[PDB]
Order: C-alpha cells, then structure tokens, then sequence
C-alpha cells in the first residue's frame, strides 16, 4: 500500500512542478509585453506633444 | 593656478585610484620612477594641477589595499605620508565605518589633506572616488565629505561614486549602506557621478565585446571618464570650460546633482581599424541609452539638461549642428521649460591613442528608477529588522534608517515633480 | 592580521593533526598570520596529545603548548565541566593569552570541538565562557561535530549535546555544524572511498578551513576578512548556525575529465548531496549564503552563477532577504597534501549558508534526548559529578524555544 | 549623394555577395586589406555609393550579412575579401529555421528582424540621400526566403518612398532541391506581390544549361556560378557609379520597364560570355553584343520568351560606343522577330550607354526584360502547391505552428488572379 501511496504523492508533485514551470513562462512573456506595450504609450505620447 | 586634490578611500576606491593615476601620468608623460620624459611642453604648463610626485592622498582599513598600490607599477611614485591607513578594518559595516573606526582615523586624514590642500595657493576642488556598498569606503569617505565641507565650503568637490544593482550584488547589507550613503550624499556633494558595476558589465559585454572584462578595464574605463572630465584645466582649447562652469550649467535646482555617465569612443580590439572617427558618429554613440554607465535608462524619462566635453582638432560649427539635430529630433525626451538644453566644450588635446574623444555628462529624470530600485530592497529588510543589530548596537538608532528612507521618497518625489 | 586555534578534545585535536600539516605545508610574511604555531592542543587523556610528542613534529610545537590531563573524562558533560575541567582550563587560558600578547592585530580565535564527548562539550563550553569574559568583543570560530540521527559511536550523546548547545548559542559567534555520517556519505560518493576512516574526514575539513582563511593569508581580487561573515550571515543574534560545502570534492581519476568552471562548481555546492550536514535544505528557505573562490576566477562569472542559482526554483530564498549572497574571490590556488585523496584544482569554492533547515535537526536531536530523560536514565552519572535535575529540563527548555525561533523567522 | 546599401539573406545569398564585393572592389582598385591603390581618378569619385572611407584610406563595403547558421558567414570570412566587411553587420541567429517559411516568417523572424533592421537603420541614415535597397535571398529555403521576406515587408512600412530589388532564385521542377519548395514558393511570391518595388526573377536550372553550353566549363562549383551573376548584378547599377553618355538610373528604368503595377518579375541575359576556346575566334562589335544577348538560350530564367510576349526590354551597355549604332542595332533586332513583341507600344526598348567597361574587356551588355512567359513558371509552381494541400502532405509542420488552412487558400488565391491576370494581359 505504502509503495503506491509514494507514485501517487510523486505524480502530485510533478503535476504542480509541470505547473510551475509553466507559470515562469506566463510570467516571463507578460514581462516582455510590458516593455514593447509602454514603448507604444511613448510613441502616443510623442505624438500629442508633437 | 587651478588646483586639484585626490582623495581615495576604501578598496574600490583604492583600485580605481591606482589606474587614475597610472593614466594621467602617462598624458603628463612621468615615468613611473617620477622624471620627466614627455615630447611637448604644453603638458608642462598645467601639471601643477595634479603635481614629480601626485597630489594624492589613500585611506582605508585594511594593509592589503595599500601593499597591492605599492607592489604594482606607479606605486614608487606616491609620497608614503600620504598613505595614511589604519589597521583593524571597518568591513561591510556603515556604523563601524561611520562611528567606530572612523572616529579615530578621520582626525589623521584631515591633517593630511589640510597640508596637501594649504601646500597650494587657490583650490579648484576636490575628487573623491569611492564605493557606496561597502563599509570603510563609503562610511568613511562619507564622514571624510562631510568634514571638508565644514572647513572649506567655497570649493568645489567630485565623488566617483558606484551604487549597487541587485543583478551585481556583492554583500548582503548593500541597501543598508546605499540608502545611508545617500542621504549624507544629497546635502554634501557639490556632484556625484553614478556609475555601477552592471552596466559597466554590460557596456563591456556588447561594445567592448571582451571575454573576462577584469577589475582592470572597469577601472580603466571610469579612469577614462575622470581623465576626460578635468582636460579643460590641464589644456588649452577653442572654448574652455572649467569644472564649476559643468556644475552651474547642469544643475537646475540644489538637490538634482546626481548625474549619468559616458564615453566616446568604445571598440573591440577587431573593429578598430574598420570605423570613423567623425563628430556625428561620436554622437549616436554618446546619445545611445546602452551607453550610459548606469542601469537606469535614460529613455523611460526626461533629459533636465546635458553636456559634451570634446578633445581634439574639432570644427565648433559641427558641434553646433550635431547638439541642435539631437535636440529638435528627440523634443519629447527633453524637458520642455529650458530651450536648448544641451552645454558642450572642445578641448585640442586628445587622450593618448585617439584622434578625437567625447565625454558625456547626462543630468536625466530616470534616476528616480534607480533609487526607488534600491528603496525597495531597503524597505522590506527594515520592515522585520534583518541585520540591524549589527548597526544598532553600535550607536544607530531606528529613526536613522527612517530618516534616510524620508530623504530617498523625497528625493524621487521631486524627480517625479519636475518631469 | 593573525588568528590563533584552539584543539580541544580527541577529535579537535585529531582534526588539528591534519590542519596544520595542510598549513605549514602550504607556507612550505603571509605566514605571520599562523607562524612555532600559534595552537595548543589541550585534552585530559594523555594519550593522543602524545601521539603528537613523539610524531613528526615533534619539534614544530613549542613543548608547553601541547596541555594534557592526567585522567579523562569519561565522556561525562558534568565531569568534563566541573570536576576535570576546573583544573586544566586555568592553564589553558594562562597560555591564551601571552599568546594573544605576542600578536598584535588579532582578527579572532577559532576553536576546534566534537559535542558527543565530554572534554570537547565541557570544557569547550567552559573555555569558551571564560574568553568571553576576558576578550568579549574578539570573533570566536566554533566548528562543531554534532552527532547524527542514525550513525552513532555513544549512547549518551543526546545529553551532552543539548548541554552543550545550550552554551553555544551565547559564547561563539559563528558556528558551523559538521556530522560525521554526512561527510561519510560525501566521501562514498564523490570520493569513492568505500572505507573511509577518520583520517580522510579531518583532511577535508582542514581543506574547508583553509579556504576560508585565505582571504588573510594571500591577496585576492575581492578579499572577505573574518568579522565579514560576523556581519553578512548572521540576520539575528541567536540564529548562528550554518551548512558549509565544499567543491570539487573530486577525486583524481574524475577531475581530469570533468571541465570544472565556476557556474557548475556553484551549482554543486548547493545540492544537498555535497553538503557537511545530513540535512534537507530543500525542506528550509534560504537566509543569506556566502561563497568563498579560491584561484582562476573573475568577478564576471561568479555573478552569472549566482544569479542562475536566484532564479531556479528548488531552492527557495526568504522574503525579508532579496540579496542574500556576499561572495569572495581570491588568487592563490588550492594546496595538495602527498597522501592526500583530492586531486589538483585549478579553481575550489566553499559555501556558508544558513537557512532553517537546522530548526529540523534540533527537534530530531531532542525526540531522542527527550524520550530517555523523561524516566531518568542515565541522569545519575551526571548528578554525582555535581549537576542536579534542574538543569536537563532548563536546557531542554532553551532548545525549546530555539525551535520557535526557527518556525517564527521563516514565516 | 544617390546611395544603396545591400542587403545578402541565407546562405545562397552570402556566397552571391561575397563574389559580388570582390568584383566591385576590383574594379575601383581596392586590395584586399581595404585600401586604396587606383591609378586614374575616374574609379575615385563615386565609391560613396557603396563603400564608406573609414581612416587614412580604409574603405569598407556598405554590407550586411544576415542568416541564422555560424558556417555560412563563417565561410565569406575565411576566404579573401571577408577581411573587408565590419563585424557589426554580421546580423547571425543561434537555433535555425530549416527550410520551414513559417519559422521563417513566425518563430525565429520574431527575435531576430528588429536587430537587423537595427543595423539596416543605422546603415540607412548612415548616408544623406537613399536611391534604394539591395536584397538578395531565395524562394525555397526558409531563413532567406521567409525571414528576408518579412525583411522586405518592414522595410516598406518603415521607408516607403524608396526603391528596391530583390535578386530571387527560384525553385524549377527540373532543378528541385528540397521538398518543401512549393509551400515556400507561393508563400513567398505572395509576400513579394505587396511589398517589393521590382523583383528579378533568377533559377538553378537556367544556370546549369549556361554553364555547359556557353562558358563549356569542366566542373563549375558556386563560385562561378556566383561570378556570373555578380556581373549581371553590377551592370544594372553602373549607371549610378560612372557617368556615360545616356545615363539611366534605377528609378528611370523601373518606371520604363513596368507597365502595370503587379507586373514586376524580370527575366536577365549577360554579354559577352564566352569559352576560352572561341574567345580568340570572334570580335567586339555591336551586332555580336546583341544576338547574344536577345538569344532565348542566353536568358538567365529557365522561362523562354519566344513562348509568350515581350511586354517591354531594357538594354544597359558598358564601353565606349556609339548611340547611333546603339539604337539602329536594337530597333533591327525589334523589327524581324515583330511577332514576339507586344503590338501596341511602339519602340518597347529603353537603352542606355555606360563608357567604363569592366576589367579585362573592352565591351559588355546587361538584358533585363519584363516579358509574359513568366506566367508558366506561376503555374508550373501551383500545381505542385495544389497537389499537395488537396490531401494536407507537410501541412501539419506549418499548421502547428500558427498558419492556418485560409493562409493557403489566400495565397492559392493571389497566385490564381496572377497568373489569370497575366494571361489577360497576353
Ligand atoms: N571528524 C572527526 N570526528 C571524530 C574524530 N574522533 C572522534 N570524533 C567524534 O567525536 C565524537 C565522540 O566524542 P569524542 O571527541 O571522542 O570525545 P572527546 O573529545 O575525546 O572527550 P573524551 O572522550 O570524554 O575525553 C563522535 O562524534 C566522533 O565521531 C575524528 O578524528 N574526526
Ligand atoms: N543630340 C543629342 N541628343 C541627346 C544627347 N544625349 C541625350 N540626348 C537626347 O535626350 C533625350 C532624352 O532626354 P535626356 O536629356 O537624355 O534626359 P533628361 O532630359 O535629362 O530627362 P531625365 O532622363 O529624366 O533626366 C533623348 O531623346 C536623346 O535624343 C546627345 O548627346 N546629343
Ligand atoms: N569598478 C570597480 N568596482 C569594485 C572594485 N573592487 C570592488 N568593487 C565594488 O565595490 C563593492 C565592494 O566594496 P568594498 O571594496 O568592499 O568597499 P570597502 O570595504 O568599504 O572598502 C563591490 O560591490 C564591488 O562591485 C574595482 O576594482 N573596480
Ligand atoms: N547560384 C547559387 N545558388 C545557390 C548557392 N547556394 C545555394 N544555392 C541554391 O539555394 C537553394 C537552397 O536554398 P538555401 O541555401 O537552403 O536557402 P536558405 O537556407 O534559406 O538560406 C538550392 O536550390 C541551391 O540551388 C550558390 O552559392 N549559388
């Protein structure tokens, strides 16, 4: 019983360290779209002081 | 005539003081037993600026700072009374820098630099390089400003000051010193030229294209930028400009002298025979935001104002043309209330080895990203009190750090206001 | 710039045989930090102190400064404390300190101890608190062999333990724990010795103390001197206790195959299979490390490690600690000892963390040390060399509290 | 003043360009270290259009190698003349796209156009006053042709009032490298359609037959292939670096061979190309220059002409000649073959006269015809493209990576009122 209590708890964890990797891209990428997002505030910016 | 006195503290300040030294006196061509054996005499004329043996004084805590000087080339060249040095050693620990080991080593400091500064006859200023992470250096450079100020208040002074970034972390106590260091800063220096190590990384990384970019070229490039700064005294030129005339002109309000870094030209040993050395090419490389010599992108922000020193046989007409292209081009990046927002000087004598080098001296809006990029580091640390014991039981108190949190929300508030 | 070490007990002076074999081999002015040496082995059993007296170096040790006791002490806390210690630990002190008047910028003592025993716990609780009184402000460096879960050479190693760590938290300053199972482990994997002795444990413990004391003997390109581990690693004043590692702790055949670069060799002194303490850091969060380089390393790439390392994540760091590293670099290479079992290094790095990871080892120790004590086995040893009952329970009590510090601090 | 600025994609384009700036460089008089070595004047005054002087007489080719393999630009730079380019301008990804236009135009385009362009940028207001773009690349591999092609589409959006070629080869069911050629061919050309100025339609297969007829050579490598179309190349823009006696600059010749405005894929020829066999046998006048260069064989396109119409034709010739001879040479070549022309333009040639010939002879010819035969290669492509996504062969390795099934019906689409369209106006 023990020994299948263990390959139960071990998919558990993978299935959240899959999760976690998975969370570092979202939160990779969404730091990426800020910086192309506020360049284009910029260029707005520019055009009404223009 | 024009006079200028050194001042070194802690290791990085020693180290970066080292390779100064080692580049002047080569421009000034004194061999490093100390004669003379330079080609032209107008170097002559002005080396009383910086003399043969340098107007120089080390402090720090620690011997091997001091025995690594005196090992390496131009260290027969110092005077061995101006290596006045201590011996238990502060080490990472502002109170003990500040307090503790300060208080009996800064009275022998002062002697030292109060003959070096009378030896003379009408001071221009003084030249501090230092760090703001560690402990002897900045607590006790810190102390050292502070006390010249009370004793000669009508001199100019320079501090070569490197921050620390959380991507180049070195100790575990930096944010306790960066902030501390800041608030004697923001009411002491005359002006304070930022530099870190990450974007010294950085500029090493992609223009300099270097593999291990050492201590030794960091500190040859800030000894570069210290060189180019102080040229308009040590040389004559077709429009001259001394250090209080860059203070006056880039400093619009008294607590903004905190300014960005760069310099012109820089390129890897292979593209070397493969550019140009025109006025416009130096520009779109001092202008480059991944070539200032802070982590703090001058673009996120405002330009208050910003100068060019130039070196070399220029025609001041491209000046012109260059300065009002940059700032009719890019009119949102400037500051709106000040027309003409740009101060430049020419120099005829360039740095030995170039044709026709620039130096930058950028007064941006950006900074506040910087400094609010420490307060954070700062705030979470206090909020539970990591490592205060270590300052605390040694005459610090807790409104102190409040006190130096007040002076860094102000001064980024302010930032915020005028941009 | 000197430091002087104190041996006390069978093991810390077994551990001193191969620290300063290491260091005069090494040194073949730097040496004025260490050079006569400037040690005393003290112990009550005369019989390993002279193991020394008629070595090798027989003549390398002034003849006063090797101290030994007529009888032991029976690996008994009580007696190791008030009834053998009160005559030797006089002496003791008595040479401390004209040898501290011989120096003159003395950065610190650093003390040599196993807990399990008697003369090691106390009498090295006892000199310790009696250099308190006399230097106080002075660094004390306390590496201490605790005894671990399931290897074990005593019974009552529970009791000194506890007792002895009861001590230590207000005397040293900076301790660092070592097991013995742990490093057993270590040299069965990495070193692939099957049967290891003491021998091969005490030279790779001299190879970490070493390392840490190179930033005084020789200049490097970042130099950490001792009061800065005092300063970057201790967040609080009674969470001093701190896992060291060591790479590459490799053997011969493997070194020359393997490309050691600094970004591995940063990587392998955080698993917790290369690690001086059978413990799980992964089951506690980081406090702050500190990493000491020793030979071709520039500041560039010791960077670029540390920040891979902040940014994986299974290791995790603390909130109140977003810069929890103080990194040092130094020039001289790592030195061999002919008969040695490490190969030649171009590069070595020793870690000194400190995380909570140790918050489990103090409730594992007091499972066993409680579970004896609580039907008074064994306590009548103790009692008749002349402690009483009070203080089992006021000790166990303080390690008590410690657990809760731990569980606090990391929330 | 009038400055282009070239622009080489992917591996076939390196080794085109590489082969290109030593033959220009020759013939300014330029050593391989990057110095000046003339002996007249006449080469000095216009090496502003292409190179840049650096220091004391160091001139560097306005070039940007940009491709995503290390071997291929590693190459250009082992073998002589690679010394010359500045190493800013080698533009190199890490990964590779692999014959995929999709990762060539959606995965590894994303990441590395904005730092070529960055360069491209600064290469551009480098100088004072554009005359155009210099692109080469292919339309069957991916890195060059879907990566250039995006290349292409945002320079459009960035400098729209400036000119451009494209030197393109194209894949040929008789010379078919890969496999994937037709699902990069039709995705290609539709990108072309909407972005370039003019492209010049070049092929593997016309290059083959060249090189055993004409030239007779025993083992021609890339190299030579790669120095005939380097002589091609130059003899279009000749008239922008040495004056003549009828100049015609690129802009004077797009708008002369271009009718309409979809109708911009030209087919080339090159005079004289001779074995060194019969090279002693024949001369150097006018009416040698001009049957071998109207000769259906000669075309550089695998695409013969007397198989459809001649909409309009250019000739650039290089050498001291006389205009006279010029235009009689060229209005009897029009009046004999009068079917094969298209009826209502008359005089369907614009010429014009260059006198600097190249090194080693005395007289040349460029021939750059915007004829109607084209449409056989549109179709002799799309049906491979249609017989391929009726049943979804290879679909999978573009779909699963964000195109879609109306990506492939809109270019079927664009490619079918072409070739429709085309053949109204045949
Ligand atoms: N690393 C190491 N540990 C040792 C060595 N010798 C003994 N120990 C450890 O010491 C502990 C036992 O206590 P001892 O050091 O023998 O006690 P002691 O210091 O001799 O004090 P007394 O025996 O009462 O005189 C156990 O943890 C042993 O593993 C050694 O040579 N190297
Ligand atoms: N008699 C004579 N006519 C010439 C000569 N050169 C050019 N032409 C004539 O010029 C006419 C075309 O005009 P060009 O002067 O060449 O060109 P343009 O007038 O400057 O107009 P653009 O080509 O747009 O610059 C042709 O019909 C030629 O007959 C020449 O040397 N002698
Ligand atoms: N540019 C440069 N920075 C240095 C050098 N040496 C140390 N530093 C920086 O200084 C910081 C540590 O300051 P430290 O030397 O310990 O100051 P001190 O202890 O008060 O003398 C680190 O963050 C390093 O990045 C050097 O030679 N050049
Ligand atoms: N004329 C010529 N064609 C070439 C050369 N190298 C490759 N090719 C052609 O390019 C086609 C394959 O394109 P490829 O090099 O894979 O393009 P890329 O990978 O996207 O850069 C083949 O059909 C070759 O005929 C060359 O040096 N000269």
């Amino acid at each position: 019983l023990y020994y299948l209590l263990g390959e139960r708890t071990r998919r558990e964890h993978l299935a959240m360290d899959m999760k976690v990797r998975a969370s570092q891209q979202l939160k990779k990428d969404s730091a990426d779209d800020l910086y192309t997002l506020t360049a284009h505030f910029n260029e707005m910016r520019a055009a009404k002081e223009q | 005539m024009r006079e200028i006195v050194h001042i070194q503290g802690g290791q990085c300040g020693n180290q970066i003081g080292a390779k100064f030294w080692e580049v002047v006196s080569d421009e000034h061509g004194i061999d490093p037993t100390g004669t003379y054996h330079g080609d032209s005499d107008l170097q002559l004329e002005r080396i009383n600026v910086y003399f043969y043996v340098p107007r120089a004084i080390l402090m720090d805590l620690e011997p091997g700072t001091m025995d690594s000087v005196r090992s390496g080339p131009y260290g027969q060249i110092f005077r061995p009374d101006n290596f006045v040095f201590g011996q238990t050693g502060a080490g990472n620990n502002w109170a003990k820098g500040h307090y503790t080991e300060g208080a009996e080593l800064i009275d022998s400091v002062l002697d030292v630099v109060r003959k070096e500064a009378e030896s003379c006859d009408c001071l221009q200023g003084f030249q501090v390089c230092h760090s703001l992470g560690g402990g002897t250096g900045s607590g006790m450079g810190t102390l050292l400003i502070s006390k010249i100020r009370e004793e000669y208040p009508d001199r100019m002074m320079l501090t070569f000051s490197v921050v620390p970034s959380p991507k180049v972390s070195d100790t575990v106590v930096e944010p306790y010193n960066a902030t501390l260091s800041v608030h004697q800063l923001v009411e002491n220096a005359d002006e304070c030229m930022v530099l870190d190590n990450e974007a010294l990384y950085d500029i090493c990384f992609r223009t300099l294209k270097l593999t291990t970019p050492t201590f030794g070229d960091l500190n040859h490039l800030i000894s570069a930028v210290m060189s180019g700064i102080t040229c308009c005294l040590r040389f004559p030129g077709q429009l001259n400009a001394d250090l209080r005339k860059l203070a006056v002109n880039l400093i619009p309000f008294p607590r903004l002298h905190f300014f960005m870094v760069g310099f012109t030209p820089l390129t890897s040993r292979g593209s070397q025979q493969y550019r140009a050395l025109t006025v416009p090419e130096l520009t779109q490389q001092m202008w480059d935001a991944k070539n200032m010599m802070c982590a703090a992108d001058p673009r996120h922000g405002r330009y208050l104002t910003a100068s060019a020193l130039f070196r070399g046989r220029m025609s001041t007409k491209e000046v012109d043309e260059q300065m009002l292209n940059v700032q009719n081009k890019n009119s949102s990046y400037f500051v709106e209330w000040i027309p003409n927002n740009v101060k430049s000087s020419v120099c005829d004598i360039p740095p030995k080895g170039l044709k026709m080098s620039a130096t930058f001296i950028g007064n941006s809006t950006a900074i506040q990203e910087m400094f609010k990029r420490v307060s954070e580091q700062f705030t979470a640390m206090f909020r539970r009190k990591a490592f205060l014991h270590w300052y605390t039981g040694e005459g610090m108190d807790e409104m102190e750090f409040t006190e130096a949190e007040s002076n860094m929300n102000d001064l980024v508030s302010e930032y915020q206001q005028y941009q | 710039r000197e430091v002087i070490s104190i041996h006390i007990g069978q093991a810390g002076i077994q551990v001193g045989n191969a620290c300063w074999e290491l260091y005069c081999l090494e040194h073949g002015d730097a040496f004025n930090t260490f050079f006569v040496p400037r040690c005393i082995f003290l112990d009550l059993e005369p019989t390993v102190v002279d193991e020394v007296r008629t070595g090798t170096y027989r003549q390398l040790f002034h003849p006063e400064q090797l101290i030994s006791g007529k009888e032991d002490a029976a690996n008994n806390f009580a007696r190791g404390h008030y009834t053998i210690g009160k005559e030797i630990v006089d002496l003791a002190l008595d040479r401390i300190r004209k040898l501290a008047d011989n120096c003159t910028g003395l950065q610190g003592f650093l003390v040599f101890n196993a807990v399990g025993g008697g003369t090691g716990s106390g009498l090295g609780s006892l000199l310790l608190e009696r250099l308190s009184v006399d230097y106080g402000k002075k660094s004390k460096l306390g590496f201490t062999v605790y005894p671990s879960p399931q290897v074990s050479t005593a019974v009552v190693e529970p009791y000194n333990s506890v007792l002895s760590t009861h001590s230590l938290l207000e005397h040293t300053d900076v301790a660092v724990m070592l097991d013995n199972e742990a490093i057993y482990d270590i040299c069965r994997r990495s070193l692939d010795i099957e049967r290891p002795t003491y021998t091969n444990l005490n030279r790779l413990i001299a190879q970490v103390i070493s390392s840490l004391t190179a930033s005084l003997r020789f200049d490097g390109a970042l130099n950490v001197d001792i009061t800065e581990f005092q300063t970057n690693l201790v967040p609080y004043p009674r969470i001093h206790f701190m896992l060291s590692s060591y790479a590459p702790i490799i053997s011969a055949e493997k070194a020359y195959h393997e490309q050691l670069s600094v970004a591995e060799i940063t990587n392998a002194a955080f698993e917790p299979a290369s690690m001086m303490v059978k413990c799980d850091p992964r089951h506690g969060k980081y406090m702050a490390c500190c990493l000491m380089y020793r030979g071709d390393v520039v500041p560039k790439d010791v960077n670029a490690s540390v920040a891979t390392i902040k940014t994986k994540r299974t290791i995790q760091f603390v909130d109140w600690c977003p810069t929890g590293f103080k990194c040092g670099i130094n020039y001289q290479p790592p030195t061999v000892v002919p008969g040695g079992d490490l190969a030649k290094v171009q590069r070595a790095v020793c870690m000194i963390s400190n995380s909570t990871a140790i918050g489990e080892i103090f409730s594992r120790l007091d499972h066993k040390f409680d579970l004896m004590y609580a039907k008074r086995a064994f306590v009548h040893w103790y009692v008749g060399e002349g402690m009483e009952e009070g203080e089992f329970s006021e000790a166990r009590e303080d390690l008590a509290a410690l657990e809760k510090d731990f569980e606090e601090v990391g929330a």
